[PDB]
């Protein structure tokens, strides 16, 4: 099932010395050893990493033409007695060995090709996934989303809810990509998870990836507590006591731990492949939703008690908070005059004014980009 | 915005 | 009034130049007593509001129809780049 | 990606910003 | 339907007329009809008025809950009716031939609402709160 | 644009009339400096963060010195700003106070101390409104679709 | 500004053909209305012995532009308006047979989720596209042809289904002639024109000569017969037929179905679970624990009981036990 | 000269929509009593269809061109012109009664009848009210209700 964590693995070798060689190696090299394939693995090696030596390479893309030559006969084979099934089968020779290739052609042209001559939807969807899972090996969003629409096409009986979920875990795991940090938690968080033995839901990482991607976008008061006193994912963060007090220093109000949680969540922010400005822009928000979660309550916030949060001081709350009202996404302000923080509320009916004169301008200006004589 | 206030 | 059921015997009296075009002392001192508004505290406050709600709501539709016009000139673009 | 990110200027985040918090604190 | 007619009971035995008048060769053209012209002959209706008569025939609502609940209408079908245009404009965009199997005399009607909901408003929305100016 | 090549009260409309004809121009000269030139100057107006550095892939255009006074106005303060200017120096376009003019826009509250600190009706402050204050930017897209119906005369 | 005034010289005559065809249009709506009727097809000069809806005969004419040449029979369209004279064709309205399909609805598309069957599957796709989609080993093997399957099982478990599934693979047709309630031999006319066909069986004896007379009525037909089609019939039991399909061979294919075992119960307990939600997890296995003679159907009937027992407490997700006093409700 | 027919044609097309907007409603004419009324069946092209009038046969028609595209349904009652039979306008389904409070046994008096009572109230009222939590688990609801019983 292309690609498993080696999406990871390459991921983390082609980062930069953050993290480069010593056993991220081997275990890329234990696939690379493994699976014999040259397509990828020379590709691969070519971003900075690695060049000739051939000594894996020879009987690499010989073990390659022997499986890629041996699959042909039975497209050449299934005539005899064997039907559209076996030719079928015979494309899915050439579909998953030419899937585990990694080739965005041996791959690709072979599944609209097997999507000719094909039986109902135990496979219209089969591949589709089959497709889905390996565009997100290779990010290509526009597969991606063609493979959504191309994958809202399950009106079978394809009210198969234990199929629907496996889209959308599919769908959870890309939003959270694409910054739609609403869409992400939500799917992920009234799914549960199991697809075909949890082998993309990777777990040891699903559960955990709910839990801090909730508090971007699941609202503090609303599903917070859906996620606290909800009896389903409780129990196997019991298992996980790091993004526990991850989770349980927001609304607990103990943030001497919870910024010490939170520099954690930016140590194993190094994963995931789904990275950079996910992960500034994450700490960024986990930051902002913290400090404005905290002034809400008062109308008058002291220098003592915002200093009485981590333990920070001054200047961290000062520089930091000013930037935040340079972006004036919360209402606070330094008042330094007497060196209280004074907080009022101005509704979000301004909230809309200000969204939509940008988001007014961006669609005018699409159709300002169409409406020329360019058409 | 009387005067302000092509359409048809 | 309406000339309800026998406006056919109007409809057909209403020729040149048509419809539209078809195709196109106690009472004086109680007058003045609800006329004066230049108090703008409140009232303009919630004058100017309305205005700007109605108004957005104009921004908003004004495009949904260029959006659909311009689907009409597509549609008449590939047509007649079809007829060439 | 795709929303407008700053990602400019700024040093070494949340992590090293708090280690150099607790540590300049005690 | 006025018309009026002759005596030609009998009588089979002048007028130009700019040959025989026009709308006479334009009746409704139906034989126990077209008999009954062979006695009946119609001629003409001419009609007078006078400019008199000619010319003789010839606000506010705001927030009640009005404003409001027809822009918290509108705006709602605009949103969903618009996602069922995006649905018209996804799927018409391939596999579309013989003038969109007729219209879709079924499942009437997608896009033209939108227009319908768009002309509603702009003529509320602005004219009369115009006025209110 | 050559027009485009002071003021700036139109420069950015002159920019969307510029930004037009280049599918595949030149390489250096006409389809290179537009771009990047006009948002430099949509930037001597003061315009930040949301436009600036997510449409920077589509050029890419050499692309150090003229992003970094993006964010080194972004920021907005002269101590990175001068190697920005005097380390680079043959930037060009040599044709300081709007970088100023960023970080005093928030003050320390209001008047910052009895007037005095450094950083480095409508009784509401300026949030929204239901009166003169948004209706200016309405009448923006009124405007626009207005000036679309060009459309309906082009077949 | 000749070319801005011939711009409005198409503006000008395009409003102007509205207005032509809407003036002639509401003088036009006072003629007639054509009929409409399906017919047995020509013979001669012109012709064409139509029956219309009302009154099903006559014989008319066709207009200079119709081609008569094409008008195949059973393709309802007319148009004698008064003098009856043809003018084009319509939607060929669904014939004779997409009638008794949509109709009998019973047939319901099935491919591939067959819960556990593959010996079963290995032998009618050996007997049903092989003399079909691949006749030239046949006819180069000595073989003569197989025709004709016999699937003999406990009632549930792969009738109506597995006849259904590999009848669609192959994309061949799919009449059931199970059952005679509104209208033998015609059925074969409909089948020869299908040109691939096949025809499927009824069972009852309990969930004297009921529809074996039909069937070897057409295996005389289609003993010396326009070839590819194959009968198919379901029966409960092998014994309690006639000794007239006791006739090897008659019945080139006995192929049986035996009430399923631990596995292939948890395969088709594993598809129709794979219907709906569930859980983070089941492990199926202990409520196929106890299947023990169970039937297809014992299975598509314990899960949607075990849906209902998760719907009856406003629950959206079924959990382990509702499949527990799903069967251990259904033990009647 | 080019100038002088360039006045013309404002005003043709001026007065065009003048007679034009005025000339959709000469056609409302056709739609005037009495006239029969037979469902509409299967639509073929433009403004023609296959109309069902409710006299024995469907047979052929023209459909004219104020209604809209919209109504027609395949079953939707719909009218037509006496004499001519041409379709004018679709119509409300005019047709049985609602049954307004009518009947009335309590389901509390009804005795005995449990399991059957709930399997009813499972299959029937619960669908129509709680509609959506079918579409929250997976299992549809059942189309009809066959009852049997004997004697009664
Ligand atoms: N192996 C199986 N796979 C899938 N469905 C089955 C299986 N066995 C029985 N069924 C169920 O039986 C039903 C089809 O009825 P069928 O088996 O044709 O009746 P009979 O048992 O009388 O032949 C389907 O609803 C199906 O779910």
């Amino acid at each position: 099932n292309p690609d498993l964590r080696i999406a990871q693995l390459r991921f983390l070798l082609s980062l930069p010395e953050h993290r480069g060689d010593a056993a991220v190696r081997d275990e890329l090299m234990a696939a690379v050893r493994d699976n014999n394939m040259a397509p990828y693995y020379e590709a691969l090696c070519k971003s900075l990493d690695w060049q000739i030596d051939v000594d894996l390479l020879n009987k690499m893309k010989k073990a390659n033409e022997d499986e890629l030559k041996r699959l042909d006969e039975e497209l050449e084979d299934a005539e005899k007695n064997l039907g559209e099934s076996e030719i079928r089968d015979a494309m899915m020779a050439k579909a998953e060995y030419l899937c585990r290739i990694g080739d965005k052609e041996g791959a690709l042209t072979a599944f609209r090709k097997t999507y000719d001559k094909t039986v109902a939807l135990g496979h219209r969807l089969d591949i589709v996934f089959y497709l889905l899972r390996i565009g997100l090996f290779y990010m290509d969003n526009d597969l991606i989303t063609r493979n959504t629409e191309k994958a809202k096409s399950l009106i079978e009986e394809g009210g198969d809810w234990d199929r629907r979920n496996r889209l959308k875990v599919y769908q959870g795991l890309y939003c959270v990509a694409i910054r739609d940090f609403k869409q992400a938690a939500e799917l992920f968080l009234d799914t549960v998870s199991t697809f075909t033995s949890y082998e993309l839901m990777d777990y040891k990482t699903f559960v955990t990836y709910t839990v801090y991607v909730s508090m971007i976008a699941l609202e503090r008061p609303d599903l917070r507590e859906k996620v606290i006193k909800g009896a389903e994912i409780l129990e196997v963060l019991h298992s996980l006591p790091a993004v526990r007090q991850y989770l349980f220093s927001l609304y607990e109000c103990r943030y001497s731990v919870f910024f010490q949680s939170l520099a954690v969540v930016e140590q194993e922010m190094k994963k995931d492949w789904l990275f950079a400005p996910h992960y500034r822009y994450y700490v960024r928000e986990m930051r902002i939703h913290a400090y404005s979660q905290l002034l809400e309550s008062y109308r008058s916030l002291t220098l003592g008690y915002m200093a009485e949060a981590f333990g920070v001081g001054v200047e961290f709350i000062d520089q930091e908070l000013s930037r935040f009202i340079a972006a004036g996404r919360l209402h606070c302000k330094i008042d330094k005059v007497n060196e209280i923080v004074e907080t009022n509320r101005p509704d979000s009916k301004n909230w809309q004014y200000q969204e939509t004169i940008k988001k007014g301008d961006l669609l005018l200006n699409r159709v300002q980009k169409l409406s020329r004589v360019i058409n | 915005q009387v005067i302000e206030y092509m359409i048809v | 009034g309406a000339e309800e059921a026998e406006e056919v015997g109007v409809e057909h009296l209403l020729r040149d130049i048509k419809d539209t075009t078809v195709g196109t002392i106690y009472q004086l001192q109680d007058v003045f007593n609800l006329l004066p508004d230049v108090s703008l505290q409140e009232f303009v406050k919630a004058f100017y509001l309305k205005t700007n709600d109605q108004m957005v709501v104009v921004y908003l539709a004004s495009l949904i129809r260029s959006v659909v016009a311009l689907h009409n000139l597509i549609n008449n673009k590939i047509a007649n780049r079809d007829a060439e | 990606v795709w929303e407008d990110n700053w990602d400019d200027d700024n040093v070494e985040d949340d992590f090293s910003n708090q280690l150099r918090a607790e540590l300049e604190k005690h | 339907v006025i018309d009026a007619f002759r005596l030609i009971n009998a009588n089979m035995m002048p007028r130009q007329t700019t040959s025989n008048l026009g709308h006479l060769n334009k009746p409704s053209i139906q034989a126990l009809i077209h008999g009954l012209n062979r006695h009946y002959y119609s001629i003409t209706i001419n009609y007078r008025k006078n400019e008199l008569e000619q010319k003789m025939l010839l606000l506010t609502l705001q927030d009640y809950s009005e404003h409001c609940k027809h822009n918290e209408s509108v705006v709602k079908e605009m949103l969903e009716l618009a996602k069922n245009y995006n649905k018209a404009v996804e799927e018409e965009d391939k596999m579309t031939p013989e003038q969109l199997a007729i219209k879709n005399v079924g499942k009437q009607d997608p896009k033209r609402h939108l227009e319908e909901h768009v002309d509603v408003l702009m003529t509320s929305n602005i004219v009369q709160c115009l006025a209110a100016m | 644009y050559y027009t485009g090549r002071l003021e700036y009260s139109e420069a950015r409309r002159t920019m969307t009339n510029a930004l037009r004809k280049a599918p595949q121009h030149t390489a250096v000269g006409f389809k290179q400096t537009v771009h990047k030139l006009l948002i430099v100057v949509e930037l001597l107006l003061g315009e930040i963060p949301d436009r600036l550095q997510f449409r920077q892939p589509s050029l890419k255009r050499s692309l150090m010195p003229y992003f970094l006074l993006t964010q080194a106005v972004r920021t907005g303060n002269l101590a990175k700003f001068n190697q920005v200017l005097d380390q680079f120096g043959e930037k060009f376009q040599a044709d300081i106070i709007r970088l100023r003019h960023n970080v005093i826009k928030t003050g320390v509250r209001m008047i910052s101390l009895s007037y005095s600190r450094i950083s480095l009706s409508k009784e509401m402050i300026d949030i929204y409104s239901t009166r003169e204050p948004q209706l200016a930017f309405h009448q923006r897209i009124s405007f626009c679709l207005d000036i679309h119906n060009m459309s309906v005369k082009a077949m | 500004k000749s070319q801005n005034l011939r711009r409005l010289q198409a503006q000008r005559n395009e409003l102007n053909a509205k207005v032509r065809l809407l003036r002639e249009e509401l003088q036009l709506l006072q003629e007639q209305g054509s009929y409409v009727g399906e017919v047995v097809r020509a013979m001669d000069k012109k012709k064409v012995l139509v029956k219309v809806h009302p009154e099903g005969k006559f014989v008319v004419d066709v207009d200079k532009n119709i081609d008569i040449n094409d008008v195949t029979p059973n393709c309802r369209v007319a148009l004698r308006n008064d003098s009856y004279t043809l003018h084009k064709i319509l939607p060929n309205k669904v014939d004779p047979l997409v009638s008794l399909m949509m109709v009998e609805k019973v047939p319901d598309s099935t491919y591939e989720m067959i819960g556990g069957l593959d010996k079963q599957i290995k032998e009618i796709k050996e007997v049903i596209e092989l003399p079909v989609k691949h006749p030239e080993l046949f006819e180069a093997l000595g073989i003569a042809q197989p025709k004709g399957v016999l699937l003999y099982g406990p009632p549930g478990t792969g009738k109506t289904l597995l006849a259904r599934a590999v009848a669609h693979h192959t994309d061949c047709t799919f009449i059931r002639v199970s059952g005679s309630e509104l209208v033998v031999r015609e059925l074969f006319v409909m089948a020869r024109e299908h040109a691939p066909s096949i025809i499927f069986m009824d069972e009852i004896d309990s969930i004297s000569g009921g529809d074996s007379e039909v069937q070897r009525t057409m295996l005389e037909l289609l003993n010396q017969l326009t070839k590819n089609i194959k009968v198919i019939m379901a029966t409960n039991r092998i014994d309690i037929l006639d000794s007239a399909l006791l006739r090897p061979g008659r019945i080139d294919r006995k192929i049986e179905f035996p009430p399923p075992n631990e596995e292939a119960r948890l395969d088709i307990l594993k598809i129709h679970s794979r219907k709906m939600n569930l859980t983070r997890g089941i492990n199926l296995r202990k409520i196929a624990e106890l299947m023990p003679g169970a039937s297809g159907a014992e299975v598509k009937g314990v899960c949607t009981e075990a849906g209902m027992y998760a719907l009856r407490e406003r629950r959206v997700h079924v959990t382990q036990e509702d499949f527990e006093m799903a069967v251990a409700k259904v033990m009647q | 000269f080019l100038e002088v027919q360039e006045e013309y044609i404002k005003d043709e097309q001026k007065n065009l929509k003048k007679e034009f907007l005025h000339a959709q409603e000469e056609v409302k004419r056709i739609q005037s009593i009495p006239l029969v009324i037979g469902q509409f069946l299967e639509a073929v092209d433009q403004n023609t269809a296959i109309v069902g009038s409710t006299t024995g046969s469907n047979y052929y028609v023209r459909i004219l061109s104020t209604i809209d595209r919209e109504l027609l349904k395949p079953n939707a009652s719909v009218a037509l012109h006496k004499h001519s039979n041409a379709l004018v306008d679709v119509l409300p389904p005019e047709a049985m009664l609602t049954s307004d409070q009518k009947p009335d046994v309590m389901y509390a008096d009804i005795g005995g009848m449990d399991i059957q009572k709930q399997e009813v109230r499972e299959a029937v009222e619960l669908p129509l009210t709680h509609f959506e939590l079918y579409k929250q688990i997976g299992i549809d609801p059942p189309r009809g209700v066959l009852m049997y019983g004997p004697p009664g």
